[PDB]
């Protein structure tokens, strides 16, 4: 199971691209699509949404210049990405979208220069192995159990760790655990180990608007 | 004799959206005046049609179409709509007539902890046509390779239950609706506004 972009380069303001998201061992035309970008430095943006019957959404920032649509024949997403801004700088990530529970396959992302409401706490932790580690993730209004996490480490796509709140996304390691229902979250490492400096953002699901993230903890060493 | 709104409208439970229900109304006197003037109704919006000259109008038949689905998708119950709802549980026509009516149901359909009787089909391969219902629940492929009635990766039960919990914000909280639709065929009516 694997998403590979392309298409990602560097241009000027007011230049065109167009990104390919080609798709193995799920069906692009079967399930939500979503694209999701990371500033250098920022966090995670949800972009836009395909569905499996046709219908596609967008965030406000991307409206009336980008397109998602795909391919059936060559399993491929694709963004059209007009009128180009020095604010879309960014990586551009391919996701599967389960909705409720959590975007689970990321692709590793295609860079894209352009050049001439949910609270995490802290947004900076250090720690050491073998710490106890908590983040806690606060929400605007109630949102139930609507909520997943995600890691992050230097360099990678983030990784689904969490959904519906508590939910342990399988193969993710026993130590990571996840509480909470209605406006307080928190992700927990029971025994923080050298691979677990990371960034982690946690998502509302189902939100609105679409895709909503927390702003990221950085967890860091010493 | 007066039209069973009430059957429709104050029923203890709805149906989940996937499984709307559908009434048929006939063979009485239907005062649709006073839905439209009552505070309980958050949406009362009629499309092809104005509310306030219902009372004068007959038709064959009249249908109540009601369910749950959350504040945020009250929305997509219109024409022209797209969204989860619009497209794999209950689709209006683009050019529809009738009304559609809604209310916040919290104190009724919300639970301490979560109802999740409530459900919607999250999962679903095409958009519904206008008034389509698919109450089936084969195990959902979206990969390559066949599920055979076995839940696992990329095979996923297609429905999935709200959340209702009562300290959720509005949008997160249950409405019911009830849409009203009106049949007028070569054959007798059988539903007028009072006399
Ligand atoms: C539902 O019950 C209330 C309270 O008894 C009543 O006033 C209202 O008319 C009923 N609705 C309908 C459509 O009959």
């Amino acid at each position: 199971v694997q998403l590979v972009e392309s298409g990602g380069g560097l241009i000027q303001p007011g230049g065109s691209l167009r990104l390919s998201c080609a798709a193995s061992g799920v069906t692009v035309s079967r399930n939500y699509m979503s694209w999701v970008r990371q500033a250098p430095g920022k966090g995670l943006e949800w972009v836009s949404i395909i569905y499996a019957g046709g219908s596609t959404f967008y965030a406000d920032s991307v409206k009336g210049r980008f397109t998602v649509s795909r391919d059936n024949s060559k399993n491929t997403l694709y963004l059209q990405m007009n009128s180009l801004r020095a604010e879309d700088t960014a990586v551009y990530y391919c996701v599967r979208d389960l909705q409720d529970y959590g975007m689970d396959v990321w692709g590793q992302g295609t860079t894209v220069t352009v050049s001439s409401q949910l609270t995490q706490s802290p947004s900076f932790l250090s720690a050491s192995v073998g710490d106890r580690v908590t983040i806690t993730c606060r929400a605007s209004q109630g949102i139930s159990s609507y909520l997943a996490w995600y890691q992050q480490k230097p360099g990678k796509a983030p990784k689904l760790l969490i959904y519906a709140a508590s939910t342990l996304q399988s193969g993710v390691p026993s130590r990571f655990s996840g509480r909470g229902s209605g406006t307080e979250f928190t992700l927990t490492i029971s025994s923080l180990q050298p691979e677990d400096f990371a960034t982690y953002y946690c998502q509302q699901l189902n939100s609105y608007p679409p895709g909503t993230f927390g702003q990221g903890t950085k967890v860091e060493i010493k | 004799n007066l039209c069973p709104f009430g059957e429709v409208f104050n029923a203890t439970r709805f149906a989940s959206v996937y499984a709307w229900n559908r009434k048929r109304i006939s063979n009485c006197v239907a005062d649709y005046s006073v839905l439209y003037n009552s505070a309980s109704f958050s949406t009362f919006k009629c499309y092809g049609v104005s509310p306030t000259k219902l009372n004068d109008l007959c038709f064959t038949n009249v249908y109540a179409d009601s369910f749950v689905i959350r504040g945020d998708e009250v929305r997509q119950i219109a024409p022209g709509q797209t969204g989860k709802i619009a497209d794999y549980n209950y689709k209006l026509p683009d050019d529809f007539t009738g009304c559609v009516i809604a209310w916040n149901s919290n104190n009724l359909d919300s639970k301490v902890g979560g109802n999740y009787n409530y459900l919607y089909r999250l999962f679903r391969k095409s958009n519904l046509k206008p008034f389509e219902r698919d109450i089936s629940t084969e195990i959902y492929q979206a990969g390559s390779t066949p599920c055979n009635g076995v839940e696992g990766f990329n095979c996923y039960f297609p429905l999935q239950s709200y959340g209702f919990q009562p300290t959720n914000g509005v949008g997160y909280q249950p409405y019911r609706v009830v849409v009203l639709s009106f049949e007028l065929l070569h054959a007798p009516a059988t539903v007028c506004g009072p006399d």
